[PDB]
């Protein structure tokens, strides 16, 4: 059996209304001794409150035990650590895990919208690309949209460690050539801690 | 600045395969910011796009005739080329090579065009020409028949080999699968600058031979 | 749905202003940039307007482009004579996935009622007769408009064929020109007397003749 | 709880440039001092081979060994999806450990390469970012390197491939250059290597016209 | 190094081909595009040339610019009348991190160059001398070209500041007109031996004077 401790969604830890949470999982746990234990501590200190869904039967003679703990925004944002102790049978020293926000002077991302290359304009669908660079830490959320409503056909690359120590990534939205040629605006919205009000936006569109 | 010159056999017999080439000057296809293509236009009708190619190879053809066309570039010699196979009477026109639109990577417009090049799908084979000195303000010319692939750079030369500030280019007429055009050149009464009187020169250019003759 | 249609011809008068339309489809002229090329007689087409209405530096302000719906149009203002040529619109067609042009539009600035066809006739050469060939050349220079019913006849009655005539051709003087040639065995140049090359240019049949001697 | 094995694929570049020599690496880690001898058994679609070369076992700081075995593979065997199996045997292993790899299965797709200039407003900075977009490729093995006037480039990074909505992959490569080099007129190039491409290679150039 | 510089003065005959320059450092016009703005006297600047040498729609073909090393320049070929105005050139400066405007270059067209600076001087008002004032006016009437200068003095020794002077200004005459005042209290006028208003229209130092004369 192995352990997997996951951190909160960047989007969640930046919007107060939303509720961030750290997830703990246990991969490869046979039917024999499935029953587990979960102990959660914050920088040593502890609190009892971590909902724990049942052992979702799995496709390999095992289960997927998940334990989620709701955290406080500024606590995550303020480099707090979280420990998950999984107690099992085939585990003499029940594996533990610890995770916290990335250390290091936060850095503000610069957002750049890039129009489709002119030769891609012969395809019946074009690429609107959004460059997000110079940010740190890598926790970030990026999504596209037009006319209030959010676009769906878009993809964002993983944060990439740049040369100067910051991260960057690209987000590609695909829109029908006709919607682009017509001049509809599209927007790249980025959420990140180092950004004023944790949010900035950049529109892109065929200037008439 | 930037220029494109077509090059190719002014003739092609049925079922054969046409073959032209375009040379660029004052611009290096290798820069990779533009596409280059070929456009043809049958004498009568209008323009028709054939294909475009990028310096790296990737090419775009016209569905109407891609199955029988071939385009390529050679960075080294800085030029691209065309190949039209199984030529018939349709494939008879002037072939231009242009650079695609003013914007980088444009693929739908041509901002700079080549001089042009005619391509007749004949069947009797080329042949040089045969000149014949023709008969205030008097002048004469120098007919010429026989030649097939029309393209005769006419001009004139006075007595002591001088450039006549007077020249003309008349429409060539096809009589029995062969062309033959004239060329009149008005002149004073007997003065000029460097023209005695012992006849003149009739410089007649052509891809299959540049015949010359004197007119009494 | 797959091809641009422009007016086969246009024509106007100096100082004026004319427009040429390009009726297209949604699969083309309605979703892509339109291009306008100008083609003065016997010349490689010239880019006139790109991306619907951009004028490449070296093109007159009088030339303007525009699109709306599935159509576009070129507009010439302050028309001149150096503007009668053929014009074409073109764009990418997403249906065919290829560049496409309209048929083309003629357009001829109406004016210059002065068409003096300075016709000229030439008697065969000695080298020709010394080779069974009586090729007479009637070189007719300029004349606006370019259209005449040249006539060839021997003495009085006109002969069937044997004579071949081309079509007009705008010269440097910007005047259409042509030329005709008459065959007929060399045993006729000396056989008959005087050959005329009539050219009825709307009434005026200016002509010349050559003596069989 | 003996040693455990790992079978790595050849570098994408070495498999698209026919003139190089791609190879699979079978790494056995956690080999004790008591039984340091491990035997490799290679196979190419079940047909065992013998042209593998084992590097001498290297001593590790955690009191164990790391043994390596490599198999050169034919430009064509790998790209045709041949399967390579490495069988590992060592005394501290109840039963030998087998591992397999090979190009991803599924029809290949030719990617498109797009070069995209910097946003006008990055030009107030001292360095500009040129962007190269590679989309529509499959399988995901790809290589990407920027270049100018011959010599390669130093400041450029490339995102990992990313699974698009149509099933193929896309990636972006970022070249950073002194703003001045860009404004002058230099011509930079994006070189991409993918099997699906022609001759497994293609290049797109970007520059300030 | 951080401030574009252009010839404070230009102006030339109609038809002539004038050339305005803009010199600077690498930090700016050297490494960034150059923009040229034309401000018609009395109106909002206008974009003339962008990206070194591009001309927006609604711009004469006479106009064209060009960059070079670390200095570029605008040039009007076929110089005209409705081409007279101030011409500013600007670029972004990578060291200041801000747009930088040149000093500006004024340019007038030539025509009917008869400068008749009919200067006039009015002493302090009767009622003015009461409120403890002594405003001296100098109504330099119409002339051409639009540009002059002034200098006031007591006896021979010229008084420094306090001589705020209005800028030239066109009339229907297309001839310009301006003026100049001089502060000074009454205890300064009724004392000294006459003051003087010296104008200067291209060379000629046309000048008149007023005296403490009670008539
Ligand atoms: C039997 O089945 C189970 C599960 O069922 C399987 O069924 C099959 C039919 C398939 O469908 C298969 O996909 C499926 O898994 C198997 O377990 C899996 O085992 C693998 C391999 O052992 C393991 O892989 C790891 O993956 C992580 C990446 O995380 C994500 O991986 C998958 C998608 O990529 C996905 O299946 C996982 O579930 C996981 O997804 C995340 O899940 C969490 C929890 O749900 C999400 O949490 C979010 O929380 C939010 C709170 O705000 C909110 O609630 C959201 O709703 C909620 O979703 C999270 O968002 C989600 N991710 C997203 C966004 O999609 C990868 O990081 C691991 O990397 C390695 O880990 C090794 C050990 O851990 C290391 O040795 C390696 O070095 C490597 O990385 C290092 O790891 C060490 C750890 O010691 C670190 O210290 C070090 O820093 C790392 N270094 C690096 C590289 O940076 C690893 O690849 C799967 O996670 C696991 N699936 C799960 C979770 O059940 C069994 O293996 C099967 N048996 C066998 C053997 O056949
Ligand atoms: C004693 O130390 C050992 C190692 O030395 C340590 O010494 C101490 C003192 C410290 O210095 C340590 O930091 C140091 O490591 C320990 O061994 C390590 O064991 C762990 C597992 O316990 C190994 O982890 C695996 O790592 C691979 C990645 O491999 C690379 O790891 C790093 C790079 O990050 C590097 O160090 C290592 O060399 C590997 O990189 C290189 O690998 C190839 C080797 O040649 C290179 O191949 C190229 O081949 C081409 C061919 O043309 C050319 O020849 C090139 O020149 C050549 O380089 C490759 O390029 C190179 N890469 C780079 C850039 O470094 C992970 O992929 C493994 O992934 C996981 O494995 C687990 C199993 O535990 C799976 O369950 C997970 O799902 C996951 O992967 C999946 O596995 C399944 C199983 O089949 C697959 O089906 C899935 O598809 C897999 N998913 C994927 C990714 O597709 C795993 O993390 C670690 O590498 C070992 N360190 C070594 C050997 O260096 C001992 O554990 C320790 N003893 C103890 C008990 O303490
Ligand atoms: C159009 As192709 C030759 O890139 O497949
Ligand atoms: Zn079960
Ligand atoms: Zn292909």
């Amino acid at each position: 059996p192995s352990v997997f401790l996951f951190p909160p969604k960047p989007k969640d830890t930046l919007m107060i209304s939303r509720t961030p949470e750290v997830t703990c999982v246990v991969v490869d746990v046979s039917h024999e001794e499935p029953e587990v234990k979960f102990n959660w501590y914050v920088d040593g200190v502890e609190v009892h409150n971590a909902k724990t869904k049942p052992r979702e039967e799995q496709y390999n003679s095992t289960y997927r035990v998940v334990s989620v703990l709701t955290v406080l925004h500024q606590d995550w944002l303020n480099g707090k650590e979280y420990k998950c102790k999984v107690s099992n049978k085939a585990l003499p020293a029940p594996i533990e895990k610890t995770i916290s926000k990335a250390k290091g002077q936060p850095r503000e991302p610069q957002v750049y919208t890039l129009p489709p290359s002119r030769d891609e304009l012969t395809k019946n669908q074009v690429s609107l690309t959004c460059l997000v660079k110079g940010f740190y830490p890598s926790d970030i959320a990026v999504e596209w949209e037009s006319n209030g409503q959010p676009e769906n056909n878009y993809k964002t690359t993983p944060p990439v460690l740049d040369s100067d120590g910051s991260f960057f990534l690209y987000s590609k939205l695909t829109v029908d050539k006709s919607r682009w040629q017509q001049g509809n605006v599209f927007s790249c919205s980025v959420m990140h801690e180092a950004l004023h009000n944790h949010y900035t936006q950049k529109s892109l569109s065929l200037s008439p | 600045q930037l220029q494109l010159q077509e090059s190719g056999p002014g003739l092609v017999k049925p079922s054969e395969t046409l073959s032209l080439t375009c040379t660029v000057s004052g611009g290096s296809i290798s820069r990779g910011s533009h596409y280059w293509g070929w456009i043809r236009q049958p004498p009568g009708k209008g323009l028709e796009w054939i294909g475009s190619i990028y310096y790296s190879g990737n090419t775009y053809f016209n569905p109407s005739l891609k199955s029988r066309v071939t385009i390529s570039v050679d960075t080294s010699k800085n030029q691209f080329s065309l190949k039209l196979s199984s030529v018939t009477a349709a494939d008879t026109a002037v072939y231009y090579c242009a650079r695609l639109g003013p914007d980088d990577y444009t693929l739908d417009g041509m901002d700079v065009w080549g001089q042009g090049t005619t391509v007749t799908v004949s069947s009797g084979s080329a042949s040089a020409p045969t000149l014949f000195p023709l008969v205030s303000s008097v002048a004469v010319g120098c007919l010429a028949q026989d030649f097939l692939p029309d393209s005769i750079t006419f001009s004139w030369k006075y007595k002591n080999n001088s450039d006549i500030s007077s020249t003309r280019g008349f429409p060539s007429v096809l009589r029995g699968g062969k062309y033959a055009a004239t060329s009149q050149v008005l002149l004073p009464s007997k003065d000029v600058m460097q023209g005695t009187d012992e006849h003149v020169v009739c410089k007649v250019q052509h891809p299959n031979g540049n015949k010359e003759k004197n007119v009494p | 749905q797959s091809v641009l249609t422009q007016p086969p011809s246009a024509s106007g008068t100096p100082g004026q202003r004319v427009t040429i339309s390009c009726s297209g489809s949604s699969s083309n002229i309605g979703s892509n940039y339109v291009y306008w090329y100008q083609q003065l007689p016997g010349t490689a087409p010239k880019l006139l307007i790109y991306r619907n209405n951009q004028r490449p530096s070296g093109v007159p302000d009088r030339f303007s482009g525009s699109k709306s719906g599935t159509s576009a149009s070129l507009a010439i203002s302050g028309l001149r004579s150096e503007d009668e040529a053929d014009y074409y619109c073109a764009t990418w067609d997403d249906s065919l996935s290829a560049v496409i042009f309209g048929g083309g539009t003629k357009l001829t600035v109406l004016g210059q009622p002065k068409a003096a066809p300075s016709v000229t006739l030439f008697p065969p050469s000695s080298e020709e007769l010394q080779a069974n060939k009586a090729t007479l050349v009637c070189l007719i220079s300029d004349f606006f408009p370019g259209a005449v019913t040249v006539a060839w006849k021997a003495d009085g009655a006109p002969v069937k064929a044997g004579v071949e005539t081309t079509k007009p051709s705008k010269q440097s003087n910007n005047k259409y020109a042509a030329s005709s040639y008459l065959s007929l065995t060399p045993e006729q140049w000396k056989s008959h007397r005087s050959y005329s090359c009539q050219v009825t240019h709307e009434g005026s049949t200016v002509e010349k003749t050559v003596a069989p001697t």
